[PDB]
């Protein structure tokens, strides 16, 4: 049998969870057997009550069309772009609710303006003035500006200035330059809907116009309007691991996207009623712990200790010691409902958006929201009163790691390295300076959630660890961070120990760890920032430098839609998961093909992570030889 | 050509000519003829630190080529470039010892060549003990022999030591340079390879000095780069083999600093165009700190201490005020050197002085500027014939007419704020004696950032603080001063606050304001903490060993000489008077502020008499141990006016009194004792019905 996890902590209470005798998602992973074929190729339809149709990947045998007459490259083409309609729809989501929490701030209110002088460069690209005026009517003008990028039906939409001109003119002379959020959405699901469009080439690149307002819209506003109610992220300390849960104290864990909720659980972890509560009931005090994204979220802006990633949610449970396990949307699997009452932990769900049946359901009024916060996590404290203390174990295995590098902490680092008399401050030149060097010999953003197709975390280590040695700067965010933050990549010592020669020389000049974490996947906007501002720096597209995006062990919807709007920014993408395209030949040729015809980057599928590393290296030395660096 | 294939380029091409000349040693000279540099315990000393070997005849330096063909890798990572620096390096050396094969003495004045062993020990300590900052290595052409002497005299001036290599040594001859091993500046030879000269001086110190033995390449390499402080600055066009030495110097740790576009490396390889500040620029990217720091008066500490004055500003004279405000923009950020106002030459017999200062470099927060506000006083000080004192909005200037008579402007003013500025806050980082200017910008940014800035204590109690802050800042005049800052009982000087204090230990870890953890309580009413009394014992010298935060009379707090207004026991009224330093009339005391100042500074522990800000007045911990503010009975009507909602709030928060300021006897009421006591018996003082002071 293959090994479940890289991670000991994750395999000391998959033991446990054996011996409770409890399911798991490898376990689940085990019971689907041989997973179907067509459904894997992406040959299966079920677009219309005609079907269900499923086509022969291999041409030639087999059916050749489904009962509308759609060929196998349509079929998965439709099913293709179909993923990327709902990853955008997922992140467009989440920044929309912030975009309108933005809208609702006060100066005496739960939710205010933290990074005035950010909100006022916000302002700038969105075309409000901030001249004379009160900081929260400039961000409720943007908070409206923001809005109508998500439904404007006339006008054009408001994209970043770290965008190069060439990207954007590149864009509208292929005919995917981005409308509003929502529209597109609907545009995919209704050109994918039975009788339309039939041309792979077509949906193809309908699906990357939808993903561009994703990456340059949703979650680039997402991202930005949190750092101005939350604060932008700095350098920052924290602890990472299941190994964070503490048996004496009440551990509340914070899984799920959103962040408003978890900012408000971290604001009412201090108030003095709740932390004489947790006394009340025999505790240590609150041990607020995080997972995935809002676990990124928090970390960054509060330094709050990470419990684990996507796969090791089940394993939190099973140690016994969550009290509360608060929760709002995306990537919270149902089983933890069913895992629940095997436990005393309190599985909440607090998001209209995400019910799950038979789980506590206390709803996060948006309009008082301290008060909302408090009144979860006062139920997630009493119920320590309910803990079996002799069944509770949590493995003694934690990490130290370094999070919170936005573009403007990466920014105000790099000032270190520019002397006072030449270089200018505030700019990303002595990245590119490096990067046109040759010590640096590109920059990787390894990205990503897990998959039990491929061994948890060993692939996102395995990856990170061969682009750093080979001198590649690797920036990280979601689950894939969390993975680096527990291994111990995520420190300042880890340069010396496994970074190459350049990147080590590097790291001890700007005084950073050799993997950066710049938060959670709305926070690869940041990614996409970072490198559209060396472009526009070096006066070339985002297509010409040497950079590169990874995605080890994707699984959801929304990978796909950052890998979709990763190359058509012009930033080639590795997968280590491959996804449903195989059976279209027309399909696999686009996207890991003729996509560099277009937009200058293509995708390339690679399960081994030595294998791609080699490719991702190669691939930056072809660009490098190009551009003469 | 990628800086890598730059490098690798040149250093196949000094390795060309190391072939060539080596040849012609070989059919010249033979195979055995010996070779040897000029007095030298460590033959050729780059392959004696690499290889540890030694190389004695042509034969052997023959063998040598195969270490530079070994050391050049065409793969493109960091350390393959830095070793094909080396290789450089190593090539070099070889050139120049054939040199000295092929001719007895190859070279001869102005050049010098290869330098021997007993100047590497004469240069060798004063490099040292830092009395040779850096080793300025200057490499090839300048645009014109004026900028070229114009930067050898600067660095020179120093007391850097110069190496010139190419048509640079003509034009520093040519720009009237005095060149010499004395005079610092020493010119090694026209050929890029000469350059080696002083590579083998760092290497030769790493081996006398730093006591490292052959073949230990990496610790030599560490010992150079950590403990020699030389740089490059090659001017003109640099070809390949110029770029492939700039490498070796790089692997020696070396930053290369050129007028030219090249692909920078941050700290390693930078370009600077402005040859008029490619001096500072060399300094601050090889770390060298110069003691001197554009004022024809002197300047320095000496001037600390302290004739009529030609114009005096400030005080209770005029408006003038002090400000350093933190802002990237709003205004031109630069060394604008501007004053908005009449000059002091329109002054013809014995005016405000407004001072925005401005600076918004990476790593400055909104709550240190204060620092700044306080180190404004001492660099003002320094001035010769200037002299500063007062806070930020209350602040007095007398300019000196002897500055008058040394044609010192207000011009240098801002020039001695930015210089020193950039000195002291460079890990962090406008005049106006025109009335108008000053009035709205009294209050359009300082009245705000200072309302702000006491906005921080104006709540704040000691009674959540874990680590008080000694400074000892004032030890300069006052031997035994510790002065312990606390959010209620502020510095003496009335500038440093329980949290400018916190903020300079944050900017000067190893600085005058140190963390006192608060520890071993004995008493609250008097301010006893065992830890506070141990704190000043260590900074006073044993002189100050037992002592009390809120007392006057047991074991007071030692006063410095700074105090804006001081406190003095009055027996006979059961209380204690107050004067300001604007009040120039005797006290109910027999004394005048000058008179009481001499009896509470020094640094002395002086029972009945202390020194405090104008904020002391109104805390609470103010005299506590010996009943509070209700002991003032004496108070100028100058300060009694400016401190009077604020001491009739603190008032009654103690003894109810609503008017506590209308029972305070002033000048315009009497001065005599018996006239003051008279008074306060008609009012009813609550000193009067208090328990005996003494
Ligand atoms: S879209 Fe076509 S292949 Fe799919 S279910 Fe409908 S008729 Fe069948
Ligand atoms: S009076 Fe006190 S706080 Fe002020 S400079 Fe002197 S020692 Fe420091
Ligand atoms: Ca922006
Ligand atoms: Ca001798
Ligand atoms: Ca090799
Ligand atoms: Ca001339
Ligand atoms: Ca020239
Ligand atoms: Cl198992
Ligand atoms: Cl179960
Ligand atoms: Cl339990
Ligand atoms: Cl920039
Ligand atoms: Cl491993
Ligand atoms: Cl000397
Ligand atoms: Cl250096
Ligand atoms: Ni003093
Ligand atoms: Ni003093």
């Amino acid at each position: 049998e293959k090994a479940k996890s890289i991670d000991q902590a994750t395999l000391q209470l998959l033991d446990k969870a054996k011996q409770d005798g409890v399911e798991t998602v490898w376990d689940r992973k085990a019971d689907m057997k041989v997973q179907c074929g067509f459904g894997s190729a992406g040959v299966c339809c079920r677009n219309c009550s005609m079907g269900p149709c499923r086509v022969s990947p291999v041409p030639g045998k087999g059916v050749e069309r489904g009962i509308c007459g759609a060929t196998a490259d349509v079929i998965v083409s439709r099913n293709f772009a179909r993923m990327v309609a709902a990853g955008t729809a997922a992140h467009s989501d989440h920044g929309r609710s912030i975009a309108l929490s933005l809208y609702h701030t006060s100066k005496d209110g739960d939710i205010k303006v933290k990074d005035e002088n950010k909100l006022k460069e916000v302002a700038k690209s969105f075309n409000v003035e901030t001249e004379g005026r009160d900081i929260y009517d400039i961000a409720h003008d943007v908070a409206k500006e923001g809005l109508s990028n998500y439904g404007k039906q006339l006008g054009e939409v408001t994209l970043p200035p770290s965008l190069p001109e060439k990207r954007k003119e590149l864009w509208r002379k292929l005919g995917v330059y981005p409308r509003a959020v929502d529209r597109e959405i609907a545009a995919v699901m209704h050109s994918t809907h039975i009788g339309c469009n039939a041309d792979a080439e077509a949906m193809i690149k309908m699906s990357m116009r939808c993903s561009l307002t994703d990456g340059w819209m949703g979650s680039f506003m997402g991202t930005e309007f949190s750092d101005i109610m939350f604060g932008t992220p700095h350098s920052i300390d924290t602890e990472a691991n299941l190994g964070v849960l503490e048996k004496n104290s009440v551990n509340v864990v914070l899984h799920g996207h959103e962040p408003l909720l978890s900012e408000m659980v971290v604001e009412a972890a201090s108030d003095p009623e709740l932390v004489e509560l947790a006394k009340s009931v025999g505790a240590d005090g609150i041990n607020l712990c995080g997972m995935c994204c809002t676990g990124n979220e928090v970390s960054m802006r509060h330094g709050i200790k990470i419990a684990g990633n996507f796969m090791q949610q089940e394993l939190a449970v099973v140690t016994g010691a969550v009290d509360g396990l608060i929760v709002d949307v995306q990537c919270i699997m149902p089983a933890l409902a069913k895992l629940s009452k095997s436990y005393h932990t309190k599985f909440i769900t607090t998001s209209p958006k995400a019910h799950i049946t038979d789980s506590i359901y206390m709803e996060f009024d948006e309009e008082n929201p301290l008060d909302s916060a408090k009144k979860i996590l006062k139920e997630a404290i009493l119920n320590f009163k309910n803990r079996d203390q002799s069944k509770v174990m949590i493995p003694e295995l934690k990490c130290k790691a370094i999070l919170g590098y936005s573009v403007e902490e990466i920014i105000n680092k790099l000032d270190k390295v520019v002397n006072t008399q030449i270089g200018p401050m505030q700019t990303v030149k002595p990245l590119a300076d490096v990067l046109v060097s040759g010590v640096l010999r590109g920059a990787a953003a390894v990205v990503g959630c897990n998959n039990p197709k491929v061994v948890q975390d060993s692939a996102h280590i395995e990856t990170i660890k061969g682009l750093i040695k080979n001198d590649v700067i690797v920036v990280v965010t979601g689950c894939a961070a969390q993975a680096a933050a527990k291994y111990g990549l995520l420190q300042k010592e880890a340069a010396e120990k496994y970074a190459g020669p350049g990147l080590a020389t590097v790291c001890k000049l700007v005084d950073i760890p050799p993997v950066l974490h710049m938060g959670s996947c709305v926070d690869i906007s940041r990614i996409l920032d970072l490198v559209g501002r060396v472009a526009n720096l070096l006066g070339v597209d985002m297509s010409d430098l040497p950079v590169a995006g990874v995605a080890p062990e994707w699984m959801s919807e929304k990978a796909v839609a950052i890998g979709t709007y990763v190359v058509t920014s012009g930033i080639d993408t590795w997968l280590g998961v491959a996804p449903p395209v195989t059976g279209g030949p027309e399909v696999v040729d686009i996207l890991t093909n003729k996509m560099e015809d277009w937009v200058g980057a293509k995708f390339f599928i690679e399960t081994d992570p030595h294998k791609a590393v080699e490719q991702i290296v190669n691939r930056m030395n072809e660009k490098r030889k190009k551009l003469g660096i | 050509m990628n800086l890598f294939q730059t490098v690798f380029t040149g250093s196949k091409q000094a390795l060309a000519a190391a072939e060539g000349i080596v040849k012609q040693a070989v059919d010249e000279k033979g195979r055995d003829y010996k070779v040897a540099f000029p007095d030298t315990a460590y033959s050729l000393p780059v392959i004696f630190a690499a290889t540890g070997k030694k190389i004695t005849n042509v034969g052997e330096l023959e063998g040598a080529l195969d270490i530079v063909r070994s050391l050049i890798v065409e793969e493109e990572m960091l350390d393959k470039l830095l070793n094909s620096g080396l290789a450089t390096a190593v090539a070099a050396e070889i050139i120049e010892a054939a040199k000295y094969v092929l001719s007895d003495a190859p070279y001869a004045e102005p050049c010098v060549g290869f330098i021997s062993d007993p100047i590497i020990r004469s240069l060798g300590v004063p490099l040292v003990t830092g009395d040779i900052p850096g080793v300025a290595v200057i490499l090839g052409e300048c645009p014109d022999s004026e900028t070229a002497a114009k930067i050898i005299k600067d660095y020179q001036s120093k007391g850097l030591l110069t190496c010139l290599v190419g048509k640079v040594i003509d034009q520093a001859i040519e720009g009237k340079v005095k060149m010499g091993l004395d005079l610092r500046v020493i010119p090694l030879g026209y050929d890029v390879t000469s350059v080696i000269h002083v590579v083998t001086i760092a290497i030769r110190a790493a081996l006398i000095f730093g006591g490292i033995k052959g073949g230990q390449l990496n610790d030599i390499l560490k010992y150079t780069a950590e403990r020699v402080p030389a740089f490059v600055n090659a001017f003109g066009p640099l070809s390949e083999l110029v770029v492939s030495a700039g490498a070796g110097a790089i692997a020696l740790g070396f930053p290369v600093l050129t007028d030219q576009v090249v692909p920078e490396v941050p700290t390693l390889l930078l370009t600077q165009k402005d040859y008029d500040k490619m001096v500072k620029t060399s300094l601050e990217a090889r770390n060298i700190k110069i003691k001197i720091t554009p004022i024809p008066v002197s300047f320095a500490a000496a001037f600390e201490g302290e004739n009529d004055m030609l114009a005096e500003f400030g005080g209770n004279k005029t408006k003038a005020w002090e400000l350093v405000m933190c802002a990237d923009q709003g205004e031109v950020e630069d060394h604008k050197i501007e004053v908005i106002g009449p000059d002091i030459d329109t002054i013809d017999k014995a005016m405000p002085l407004g001072m925005l200062i401005k600076v918004s470099g990476t790593n400055m927060q909104k709550d240190f500027e204060p620092v700044l506000e306080r180190r404004l006083h001492y660099f003002l000080n320094y001035i010769e014939g200037v002299m500063h004192v007062g806070q930020r909005n209350l602040t007095w200037v007398r300019i000196g007419k002897e500055a008058f008579e040394k044609g010192f402007r207000l011009k240098h003013f801002g020039e001695v704020i930015y210089a020193k500025m950039l000195d002291e806050f460079g890990s962090v980082v406008t005049i106006i004696t025109d009335p108008g200017k000053a009035e709205e910008l009294e209050g359009k940014y300082a009245v705000p950032r200072y309302k702000e800035r006491d906005a921080r204590l104006e709540s704040l109690v000691d009674e959540k603080v874990d680590t008080f802050y000694s400074c000892n800042l004032c030890q300069s005049f006052a031997p035994a001063h510790v002065c312990i800052v606390t959010p209620e009982r502020l510095g003496l000087c009335g500038a440093v606050s329980w949290l400018d204090a916190k903020a300079t230990l944050e900017l000067n870890p190893t600085g005058p304001c140190q963390a006192v953890p608060k520890e071993g309580v004995v008493d609250e009413n008097l301010g006893i903490w065992e830890k506070v009394n141990e704190t000043v014992s260590k900074i006073s010298q044993g002189a100050v060993t037992s002592v009390t935060l809120y007392s006057i009379l047991q074991d007071p707090m030692t006063s410095c000489g700074c105090f804006e207004c001081i406190t003095g026991i009055m027996p006979e009224a059961n209380g204690v008077v107050m004067v300001n330093r604007e009040f120039g009339a005797t006290t109910p005391l027999g004394m005048t502020f000058g008179e009481l100042a001499s009896m509470t500074g020094g640094g002395v522990q002086t029972p009945g008499f202390m020194g405090h800000g104008r904020q002391f007045i109104a805390s609470k911990k103010f005299m506590k141990g010996e009943g509070g503010l209700g002991r003032i009975v004496w108070m100028p009507k100058e300060l009694k006016d400016f401190v009077a909602e604020k001491l009739n709030k603190t008032a009654k928060e103690l003894y109810n009194i609503d008017n506590f300021a209308d029972m305070i006897c002033d000048e315009t009421i009497a001065t005599e004792s018996e006239e003051v006591v008279k008074f306060l018996e008609e009012k009813g003082h609550p000193a009067l019905k208090m328990d005996p002071i003494m």
